[PDB]
């Protein structure tokens, strides 16, 4: 209501007069266009307003009106599937309204669909007393996905009249007579995009997701609820990852982040997300997914918020009890985002010429993820899983970014470009990367697959290490220099890492392992390593192995490729294993 | 007409005009002198009845009280026709070559506008600049951003006069376009380049922008954004598909920081901008091309390089832009090479949306995979009997005849190819990776 | 004590508050803003006119002339009473475990004040860790600062939690009380903690101050100076022996950066104040002993580690401030071996005091001086010496290898240590044995 007039304007600052109504962080619109912009200073009525856009053209005498708000990101149905920037502007409907391909100054579209009709299906019988987090109703927003309308945080009170309905996002669908009075609800609420949804109590993320790729899953596993950077170089995937466990994993929702990155890694995932469809459900990703794009050379100000704005959707839907998962590529980008904007600023630099806050702004963030006990009465859980990618310029992992995002997350796949010219492409590296959770998932897979899972993952790790050190003595002094037994061992790394490790994103069976399936296929090959050691015990010769174990070798070449109704095949293996080797050792 | 004879004071490059109305952040303005001399200028900073303007020109002779400000009402813009192939102007767009004057379809803001994320083409068709080492190995595709590097006296000039001419595209039915922009270059190479460009009728094809060494510097900041307005609008709205090329970048980072030091804008990159990275990337990320729209726009920007053990900001803004590279370097520009482009450090990251059938033919990845790991190892065979004379005598044949072609002479992607095959039979028959027999 | 709807200005993290009276340096604010919401504040700079704040939780969503602030009156305290033990706060002694709220003795300002030099006394005692290694080898003293360090993801925060929980006096005259302070640690970290303490029950010997990653900076350097207060408190004032563990100041100095930054002082080395020395030194030098009275303040803080690169400030200021240093290592930790304390770079260099006749026994010195050696050499030939490498394995495996779940005594750490040297012949000593 109250009017500001520009008083100053130069560059990203621009100062208004008569806005002692408004407070600090508000939004504003800005000038006779309205650019958005956002108030940092206030001195007596005069607002310092560090706008998102460009200030050409702006000048004094121009007026500022404030949106009585922080950044805030608007929640209800008409969300899912629509591809936002970061300050969650519709991109398609940009397309549509503008009728341009750019994104024009100071031009306002309201997130979601405020004329849309959906149909509201009311669950709570009128006289319930109700707090905040409570489902009033639901809509089906996709056919996968129920869209659960809650009843707003610092709301309070009883429902006196809710009946089933076809409306708007806009309409009023329920009423709520607090101890203040009766105001409706609506289908949508808003959230300030800085500040993190209430919740009744966090949880530590103890149950392991399902990725379905092997390195991961079994060696450096993410919990539902866990954190996971991905540090690596480029082309050795990171892009192929965060698409994997979009694709993939045990989930309800997935938020895709794409924080300012170059115009054509983005061109990709806007048009590679929609012809993904898993057949877990049989419905394409998108129909699960919330999309923030945000280009290198789009508003500096949307590019830092991006992920905030996502983790505030990814917030709101595990408030409905559903886990989500939050795929930021890439977060050095955000971060050089927040570089830009505090040298624009003028502010004192930390290392590297990143803000001193950069390390607490990257804990504010991933400390926002997690499993939670939502709020409401019924307590229901949820949990966000949050995978970032980072691209350290020149693949330093010693950088910034990287170093306190590995101070707060618990788990490291470090990508190593050797590995991808290798085509090792799940360049993980099995040494350098780890998991925290790896030991309580293990007490987890050992009691739901009621096998000694974790002995065999410190059996695997343990072959690798010992392959790792064996390697420079095979470097060194040729590999005539090694043992028996020291030969096997490279063998059997050798099977671990071609027949299991490595995993190609674009084959049907091979993108997607399953829990049972992951247990059988290392299975195998451990049983082939215990099975020869015996051999040798018993004076049998390597060579003399190799020669006689061909075919059960190249069947666990393939065991990758069983799909999932036929692992009795698997399971065949190790028994024809060991039936094989018997009679080479004569 | 908007004009005030109110100056309060002037320090170094800026003045101070009171008791204004209506003026806006980064608008021109004209300082009409007492003496009746016009200097053109940009709002820095207005401030109620006040606005604080930086003088292109320098503010030397100026008199406060008998000068005054003419407030133009407009950002930087380029007049905007079809008439502007053929033509040659300056850093702002201003003619230089005495033709006749061209009346503007309309004026577009310098900066242009960002492309929304969702409307944006990969880039795909083949773009033949002529240049085997370039067309056959580091193809150039439609929508790309591939810069030449090198040292100081390089070819890349030459070099760059040479693809201007000789680029165009195969089978589109809407013709090639060829923006031309140099950075603060000396007036004897800028006519050099005017007469290499009137003798080859090349003009006919392109849109110059000429700026010099001793032009403005603000010129210089203007020169590479006044090329791409103009490139978006031919590809973007005339249908076309365009090049621009870009002289000296790193004249224009020199002259970027130039600028900020005259604003005092305490900057901490060597005394660089510090946001020079996000000025060049802004500037780099102006190629592609847009759903739903036949044009497209190329950049090759040319850029030098002192040393690469030598730390400089400029370099790392080539390590935050590049899409791939085009290096030259010195020991092997005195070689005689004719471009001294060293194949092995030198990349294409898109090279394959452009190769293929129906775009150049079969046997170009074959090729140039075959001639690439050859070189690679032939080179090192320079640096027994298994370092085969035939293939270190290939890679000098290769280096003196293939990748030597004349800066004046263009190699047709048909014609590159046979003469790779010419050259390709003389190695092992059998020592090739080649999954198709070739069988020529 | 009235409430002031004078604020005047707001930059970024900072207020202007006016017409002021009676307002000191470092006073505690309150901002009542205009939606209710409760925010703490300190002045920095107080004129006249007018004072300067800066607000703990931020000055976001604040509405400057629809807000109040009230001047507390005091500095930033700590109410203490001996009711503390078995709880477990926040970084501003606040509690965080829904446990009977406190009626404090009394209020004392967070800064403390400074021994004076006469009444301090030299540490010359012993503590039972229970951690064999530290114990014999690289020995802790009561009153003395041994700070530790660690990998990114390598267990040095178990080793927190196992001294913790082990930590007590052989001579048990005075009770041992162990006060832990986490320093922006993420909140599964804070979680481990509070669990591991809970079901040892350790929290029943323990205070507990509890900052986490994403609390305000401002709050994390409060956070030491709280559980150093409460330390010298249930020491010089109840006669408590006290062991203050500081889980990670690297985090410390970050936040100190930050608050710095904020108020665009004076950049130092790196971004890092000019005045993080002495800094550093108002905490660390706040342990040790008092002439005439019992009681102990013992402080082992906890660094992550720089990751072998090039000198930084925090470790070099420390090793100015502090004296000793013990090491953690994923060389040991993922070679299966917990805790992985190497034992070569670690040292107490006011061991000498603590252990001897009478404060552990006879056959530690020795010991400890003769064990390390032959794992110097036998750490050196192993990466007939018959087996002078294998006794480095087993130091390896047993003597260091003992258990985060396992409570060495004293002198069967010195008896696993004499076994293990039978293995060297005995031509090595003038000893008796
Ligand atoms: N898990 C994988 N399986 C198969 N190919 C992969 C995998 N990960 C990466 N790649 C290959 O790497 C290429 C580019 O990887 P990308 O994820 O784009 O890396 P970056 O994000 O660092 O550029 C992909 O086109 C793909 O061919
Ligand atoms: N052979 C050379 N060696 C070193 N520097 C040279 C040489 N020739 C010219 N230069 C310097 O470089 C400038 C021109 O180089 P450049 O702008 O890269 O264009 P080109 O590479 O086509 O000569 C000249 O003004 C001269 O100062
Ligand atoms: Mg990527
Ligand atoms: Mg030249």
């Amino acid at each position: 209501m109250q009017i500001g007039k520009i008083i100053k304007v130069s560059g990203p600052l621009v100062m208004a007069e008569n806005m002692s109504e408004a407070s600090i962080q508000d939004m504003c619109l800005v000038g006779d266009l309205g650019v958005i912009g956002e108030i940092i200073e206030m001195r007596q009525d005069v607002a310092s307003i560090q706008v998102y856009e460009e200030t050409s053209g702006i000048g004094p005498g121009e007026p500022v009106r404030s949106t009585g708000e922080a950044l805030s990101v608007e929640l209800g149905p008409g969300i899912i599937s629509q591809m936002f920037d970061g300050i969650q502007r519709p991109l398609d409907t940009f397309m549509e309204v503008t009728q341009s391909n750019f994104l024009g100054r100071g031009v306002q579209l309201p997130a979601l669909d405020h004329e849309k009709q959906w149909w509201f299906e009311a669950t709570i019988e009128e006289g319930t007393e109700v707090s905040a987090g409570d489902i009033i109703g639901y809509v089906d927003e996709t056919k996968i996905i129920q869209h659960k309308i809650m009843v707003p945080n610092g709301i309070k009170g009883t429902v006196q009249k809710i009946e089933s309905g076809s409306f708007t996002i806009d309409d009023p669908i329920c009423v709520i007579e607090t101890e203040q009075g009766l105001k409706e609800l609506t289908m949508m609420q808003k959230w300030p995009v800085r500040r993190g949804r209430p919740i009744k109590q966090k949880l530590n993320p103890d149950v392991p997701m399902i990725t379905g790729q092997r390195v991961i899953d079994t060696f450096f596993p993410v919990t539902k609820g866990g954190a996971a950077a991905v540090p690596g170089p480029f082309g050795a995937g990171k892009t192929v990852v965060q698409h994997q466990i979009a694709k993939w994993s045990d989930v309800d929702l997935v938020v895709y982040v794409g924080c300012g990155e170059r115009g054509n890694e983005m061109t990709d995932v806007v048009n590679e997300f929609p012809e993904l469809i898993d057949p877990n459900t049989g419905e394409s990703l998108m129909e699960r997914t919330v999309l923030i794009a945000n280009t290198s050379n789009m508003p500096v100000a949307a590019r830092e918020a991006s992920i905030y704005t996502g983790i505030t959707i990814a917030e709101y839907f595990r408030d409905m009890g559903y886990d989500v998962a939050i795929m930021a590529d890439s977060t050095s980008r955000w971060a050089e985002a927040l570089r830009e904007m505090s040298g624009r600023l003028e502010e004192m630099p930390g290392d590297e010429g990143y803000p001193a806050y950069l390390g607490s702004r990257l804990a504010e963030y991933y400390e926002r993820s997690g499993r939670v006990i939502a709020l409401g009465s019924d307590q229901r859980e949820g949990s966000i899983t949050a995978i970032s990618a980072v691209s350290p310029s020149g693949g330093d992992i010693s950088e910034p970014v990287t170093q306190n995002t590995l101070r707060v997350v618990k788990v490291f796949w470090g990508l190593d470009s050797s590995l991808a010219q290798k085509r090792h492409f799940p360049s993980i590296n099995w040494i350098q990367s780890y998991s925290l959770y790896s030991t309580e998932v293990g007490r987890y897979m050992d009691q739901i697959l009621q096998q000694d899972w974790s002995d065999m993952v410190t059996e695997g790790m343990r072959i690798l290490q010992e392959e790792e050190q064996l390697n420079e003595i095979v470097r060194l002094v040729g590999i005539d220099s090694l043992s028996d037994n020291d030969r096997l061992t490279l063998e059997v790394a050798k099977s671990i890492r071609e027949d299991y490790l490595q995993q190609n994103a674009f084959d049907d069976v091979d993108t997607f392992t399953s829990r049972e399936k992951q247990f059988n296929m290392l299975k195998v090959i451990l049983t082939f390593g215990k099975e020869a050691r015996k051999a040798l015990s018993l004076g049998a010769y390597f060579n003399e192995i190799m020669e006689g174990t061909v075919a059960v070798r190249e069947r666990i070449s393939r065991s990758k490729y069983i799909p999932e109704e036929e692992l009795a095949k698997i399971s065949s293996i190790n028994e024809e294993i060991k039936e094989t080797i018997q009679l080479i050792v004569s | 007409i908007k004009e005030y004879r109110t100056i309060k004071e002037v320090v170094g490059p800026l003045m101070a005009v009171e008791k204004v109305s209506g003026v806006k952040y980064e608008e021109l303005i004209e300082v009409r002198m007492q003496n009746g001399e016009i200097r053109r200028g940009q709002v820095l900073e207005v401030q109620e009845d006040k606005a604080m303007v930086q003088i292109f020109e320098g503010t030397s002779g100026i008199n406060l009280k008998n000068s005054s400000v003419r407030f133009l009402g407009h950002p930087l813009q380029l007049g905007v026709s079809e008439d502007m192939i053929g033509r040659v102007f300056d850093g702002l767009g201003r003619p230089k070559d005495n033709g006749p004057e061209i009346l503007p379809e309309k004026y577009l803001d310098i900066n242009g506008e960002v492309i929304n994320p969702i409307a944006r083409d990969y880039p795909d068709e083949f773009i033949q600049t002529g240049i085997s080492a370039i067309d056959h190995l580091n193809t150039l595709v439609r929508g790309q951003k591939l810069p030449v590097f090198g040292p100081p006296g390089a070819g890349k000039s030459a070099l760059a006069a040479q693809i201007a001419r000789q680029a165009t595209v195969l089978d589109s039915s809407d013709d090639f376009a060829v923006v031309f922009a140099a950075i603060g270059i000396t007036f004897e190479e800028a006519e050099f380049f005017m007469e290499d460009f009137r003798q080859t009728g090349a003009i006919d094809r392109s849109v110059m922008f000429m700026n010099l060494a001793n032009d403005p510097a603000i010129e210089r900041i203007a020169t590479p954004r006044m090329a791409l307005t103009a490139a978006e609008y031919l590809a973007y709205e005339k249908g076309m598909h365009v090049l621009v090329i870009m002289e000296d970048m790193t004249n224009y980072a020199e002259a970027l920081r130039e600028i900020s030091a005259a604003r005092r804008e305490v900057p901490g990159r060597r005394g660089y901008p510090g946001y020079l990275y996000t000025n060049l990337a802004t500037l780099f990320e102006r190629a592609g091309r847009i759903r739903g729209l036949k044009g497209s726009v190329t950049q090759i920007p040319i850029l030098t390089m002192p040393e690469d053990d030598k730390t400089h900001p400029i370099p790392d803004l080539t390590g935050y832009i590049t899409e791939g590279q085009i290096i030259l370097t010195r020991e092997l520009y005195k070689s005689g090479i004719s471009p001294p482009i060293d194949v092995l450090p030198s990349l294409s990251r898109l090279k394959d949306k452009g190769t293929g059938a129906g775009k150049t033919r079969e046997d170009h990845a074959a090729t140039m995979n075959q001639l690439f790991a050859a070189y690679a190892q032939g080179k090192q065979a320079k640096e027994l009997s298994d370092i085969d004379k035939i293939y270190a005598k290939f890679a000098e044949r290769f280096e003196n005849e293939y990748v030597n072609q004349g800066f004046y002479t263009n190699r047709t992607i048909t014609e590159t190819l046979d003469l790779g095959w010419e050259l390709l039979a003389m190695l092992p028959r059998t020592e090739l990776k080649r999954i198709k027999d070739d069988l020529l």
